[PDB]
């Protein structure tokens, strides 16, 4: 009730005004979950219905934090954050610990509830505007303003830092070798203990928070057929880009070698220093595609050369803190996914391949959206900031089914490609 | 009178101020006309005279309009509209009848002195000033100010809507289940109560609104059953459009057709058949509207065809949240698609047509899928769920396309429905090189400056071919090449191009296109049993191709 504290004055980065992101039509099912959620949030005083005097909007969505669980609200504070958080990231910007990626295991604790306490500048409430839509435009929507720190605004966790840096003080003291990174209401705790011990020092910390700040972290475990690692574990150490493999059949049929010159060709921009001339000679004459033509001395020398030169990268590890890392995905096979996070063209900081056997989660959109989540979570761990995604998906189609398989609390910036990717190769 | 509703605080864009636009005095005639008016307007309390302490003001105008016997008042506050803040757009959407349930009875309550009763913010009242002059440069200055939502002021439309919903909340509380929809100056009360019983509630409402100051001039729930709303002809059981009259004559301009095209579009909502393909295409070449646009036999035929369909006044039904929604699709014409979503096994709910234009050289299977989504989107908005699709396309065919497409897609539950045309990937290229089959090394260039091109090929047997080409750009001839390759190959063939473009198209599995050339590449492909398209970096030294490009450029270079 009357248990608030002083607030931190927030102000839009000079230049821009309040955001006004048009709200996407939501299905009836989800609207129900939203209206409900919202009502309790009004019954709890977290948010207060607002009038027309506010022409602001931030899209809302409904998602189930866990399989077969209840609904969870999700505001798209991407825009507001950009103006508001891009100013505040240089003032309260929470530094990123590189020790997180070096360690073995990492658990991601949802600490969103906390923010639900600290009241926001009675003046900034205006921007947090979020409109719940109604079918057929019958109603212009139950507009809503936020009171406490919404679980989406990148400026919130910044404020709540005060308390968080304290709550953790004790724990950290007794557990010195555990790094605790905090990104957007996500507690990224890392360590090197044996997983057996890890599962302990995590519940330990989970039991700690719950003791001092009444920070309640949604417990999570799946003893079912779809058994996911305990505590939703990650393993930064187990991460590296080596899947690029040239066929062992490069000197068989002309067609083959032809393809070989295909891969090596484009690789010219990714790995400056590769040659192909010698190998091209072999396939220089008008011939059939199935005619077998073995390797030759000079062709062989340059194949072996490039064959390995592909394993060990060159320069490119130029992480420009200014240039935003761009993430680009490429649908490959049946259950096989591949992505590349670069800053400049062909100068990637990391590449990977998402694997989710097609069948159960057969949904292309499910696997893509799944990959979209996985590709970022790590991105957070390694660069500590969300990459801009290029998804090989139909604009309209993506926006329609992305909230359905989404189990994240943040929303990566994305744009849609509409052109056949030449990157669609064996890798 | 005036509503005792909770006002709404408005302000001007930070950095702006009350409009300082003095009014240019019209003839003393209307000057009086303004007097007689504002007077009573002030007597009602809607206004209060204040001349000095409010420097701001706007131009005040008065003239007659639209077959009426009493004077009018035109005070459009646009300058003020420029300095005033932005509001939550009253209605950011368009309500679609199809998403409405049938009511046993409905009426319309004209709430025309709507805004004039809602009081404006105690502060902003100032920024709504207007100057009343006199005759022969003699005039002390009758400056006025509104106490309610100005006739034009930007906030009016908004504030009012936000104030009405409040006005009505308590009512629908003590007496619920009576669909109330409010468009600007129109109130539509609807329910499933007998003509009388229903009108029994209407009064309860009216007097309720009489309590809140909104005096419904309509002595009763009197209104024309055939409600004309947004082109929609509405009834307690059906909906449609009607004013879709299409005139014809010689020498129609680009403007004329565009309008006619626009008309044909709207009707499609309910009338399943409207085809705007040829007419819409004729509008191509946007520039001069008054320029008479010529229609060719085809375009003319179109008009004819649609014209009769329009002759048929097809009725439209409403929705029911107990029967599962269905969506049937039919592949029509070449690049035009039509669909009908229905509840009852025979009663059209809503009808639409997907106009393929997104891109040229599109696979039909892709088109369908697109239309699918287009439908899902439009459905979601209107009703609240996704409908089950009746789709004209073999299920097993779909499984092939999705698995092999760079893009990801999703199609809810959808069953097979055999209609006239079947969605089926016509041809399809192989995966690996055919053992034995003759390999053709195609190639084509063209001196861009002279538009002179050259195509040809070279098989794995010294079979060479070349044919001169005119008015052709590099890419076009590249296709012509692959064409020649197809023309003199076998049921099983292997082709090697240097063109990124040639592969971009063919491998796209295209079927239709306004490109005879491309079409015949499809023709030849549709006939052969096995074809293997392969690409190699041009000008990098590739088997044959290296040399090919040589015999192709057997003359002028580019
Ligand atoms: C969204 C809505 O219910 C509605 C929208 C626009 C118009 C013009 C009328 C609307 N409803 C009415 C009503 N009085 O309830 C209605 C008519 Br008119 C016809 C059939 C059903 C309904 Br609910």
């Amino acid at each position: 009730p009357i248990s608030p504290i002083e607030t931190v004055p927030v102000k839009l980065k000079p230049g821009m005004d309040g955001p006004k992101v048009k709200q996407w039509p939501l299905t009836e099912e989800k609207i129900k979950a939203l209206v409900e959620i919202c009502t309790e949030m009004e019954k709890e005083g977290k948010i207060s219905k607002i009038g027309p005097e506010n022409p602001y909007n931030t899209p809302v969505f409904a998602i189930k934090k866990k399989d077969s669980t209840k609904w969870r609200k999700l505001v798209d504070f991407r825009e507001l954050n950009k103006r508001t958080q891009d100013f505040w990231e240089v003032q309260l910007g929470i530094p990123h610990p590189a020790g997180l990626k070096k360690k073995k295991s990492v658990t991601v604790l949802d600490v969103g509830d906390a923010y639900f306490s600290v009241p926001l500048d009675e003046d900034f409430r205006k921007y947090t505007a979020f409109t719940i839509p109604s079918i057929n435009n019958e109603t212009p929507g139950i507009r809503y303003q936020y009171n406490v720190l919404p679980q989406g605004w990148k400026g919130s966790p910044a404020i709540f830092q005060s308390s968080m840096t304290k709550i953790l003080e004790p724990f950290r003291k007794q557990n010195p070798d555990i790094v605790i990174y905090q990104y957007m209401d996500d507690l990224y705790v890392g360590s090197d203990l044996e997983i057996g011990q890890h599962r302990t020092k995590i519940e330990e910390l989970r039991q700690h928070l719950l003791r001092w700040g009444l920070t309640t972290p949604d417990k999570k475990h799946q003893k079912e057929p779809p058994f996911l690692w305990m505590g939703y574990e990650l393993h930064p150490d187990k991460w590296t880009v080596q899947p690029i493999v040239l066929p062992e059949k490069d000197s068989w049929t002309v067609n083959d070698i032809q393809k070989l010159v295909g891969k090596l060709n484009w690789a010219s921009q990714i790995y400056p220093g590769i040659k192909v001339r010698q190998l091209s000679k072999l396939l220089r004459g008008t011939k059939a595609l199935t005619e077998v033509i073995p390797l030759t001395e000079e062709a062989e020398l340059e194949l072996a050369e490039n064959r390995e030169i592909l394993k060990e990268p060159v320069h490119g590890v130029y992480y420009d803190p200014s240039k935003d890392l761009i993430a680009e995905i490429q649908k490959q096979g049946q259950g096989q996914w591949t992505y590349q996070i670069y800053q400049e063209p062909f100068k990637n900081l990391k590449t990977g391949k998402y694997a989710r056997t097609r069948g159960a989660h057969t949904n292309d959109v499910k696997q893509l959206t799944e990959a979209v989540q996985k590709i970022t979570t790590e991105s957070i761990v390694i660069w500590g900031k969300t990459p801009k995604f290029k998804l090989p998906i139909q604009k309209e189609t993506w926006e329609t089914w992305w909230t359905e398989y989404w189990q994240a609390t943040w929303i990566p910036e994305w744009e849609f490609v509409n052109t056949p990717p030449l990157v669609k190769l064996w890798y | 009178p005036i509503s005792p509703i909770e006002t709404v605080p408005v302000k001007l864009k930070p950095g702006m101020d009350g409009p300082k636009v003095k009014q240019w005095p019209l003839t003393e005639e209307k000057i009086k006309a303004l007097v007689e008016i504002c007077t009573e307007m002030e007597k009602e309390g809607k206004i209060s005279k204040i001349g000095p302490e409010n420097p701001y003001n706007t131009p005040v105008f008065a003239i007659k309009k639209k077959d009426s016997t009493k004077w009018r008042k035109l005070v459009d506050f646009r300058e003020l509209n420029k300095r005033t803040q932005d509001f939550w757009e009253v209605q950011l959407g368009i309500p679609h009848p199809a998403g409405l349930k049938k009511k046993k009875s409905v009426t319309v309550l004209d709430v025309g002195d709507a805004y004039f009763s809602v009081p404006l913010d105690e502060d902003f009242r100032k920024y709504t000033a207007f100057t009343i002059p006199s005759i022969n440069n003699e005039t002390p200055g009758i400056r006025y100010q509104y106490n309610v939502l100005p006739q034009g002021w930007k906030g009016s439309p908004a504030i009012f809507q936000s104030s009405m919903t409040k006005i009505l909340e308590p009512f629908k509380k003590q007496n619920p289940d009576i669909v109330i929809y409010q468009y600007m100056d129109d109130l539509y009360v609807g329910s499933d109560l007998e003509i009388g019983q229903h009108r029994t509630k209407i009064e309860e409402l009216r007097q309720h609104l009489l309590r809140w100051g909104l005096t419904t001039p309509d002595k009763k729930h009197q209104k024309e059953p055939p409600f004309l709303w947004m082109g929609y002809e509405l009834h307690p059981d059906k909906w449609t459009v009607q004013p879709i009259v299409l005139p014809e004559k010689d020498s129609w301009t680009v403007n004329d057709i565009q309008k006619l095209v626009g008309k044909l579009n709207w009707a499609s909502q309910i009338y399943p058949g409207i085809k705007v393909r040829q007419l819409s295409k004729l509008l191509r070449g946007t520039k001069a509207l008054t320029e008479v646009i010529p229609l060719t036999e085809e375009a003319e035929l179109e008009l004819a065809e649609n014209r009769e369909i329009l002759k048929e006044p097809v009725h439209g039904v409403y929705y029911d949240p107990s029967k599962d929604l269905i969506a049937e699709i039919q592949k029509q014409g070449q690049g035009q698609w039509t669909y009908q979503i229905y509840q009852e096994p025979f009663k059209n709910l809503k009808t639409g047509k997907y106009a393929r234009m997104r891109g040229a050289h599109t696979n039909d299977v892709k088109q369908l899928t697109e239309a699918v989504q287009k439908i899902t989107t439009e459905s979601i908005v209107i009703w609240g769920k996704t409908p089950k699709f009746k789709l004209p396309i073999q299920k097993e065919t779909w499984e092939t396309w999705w698995t092999e497409y760079w893009q990801a897609t999703w199609i809810p539950e959808w069953e097979f429905v055999n209609t006239p045309p079947l969605v089926k990937l016509w041809y399809q290229l192989e995966k690996e090189p055919i053992v034995g089959a003759e390999t053709f090394y195609v190639d084509g260039a063209a001196n861009r400056e002279t538009k002179l091109g050259k195509a040809g090929y070279v098989t794995n047997k010294g079979r060479q071919k070349v044919v001169p080409l005119t008015n052709t750009t590099n890419q076009k001839t590249e296709l012509q090449a692959i064409y020649l390759a197809l023309q003199d190959s076998g049921l099983e063939v292997n082709i090697v191009t240097d063109s990124q473009y040639a592969l971009g198209i063919i491998q796209a599995q295209p079927d239709k296109s306004e490109s005879e050339l491309v079409n015949q590449i499809i023709e030849q492909l549709i006939k052969k049993e096995k074809v293997y398209l392969a690409w190699v970096p041009a000008h990098k030294g590739i088997g044959g191709n290296e040399q090919v490009d040589k015999l192709v450029s057997a003359g002028i270079r580019k």
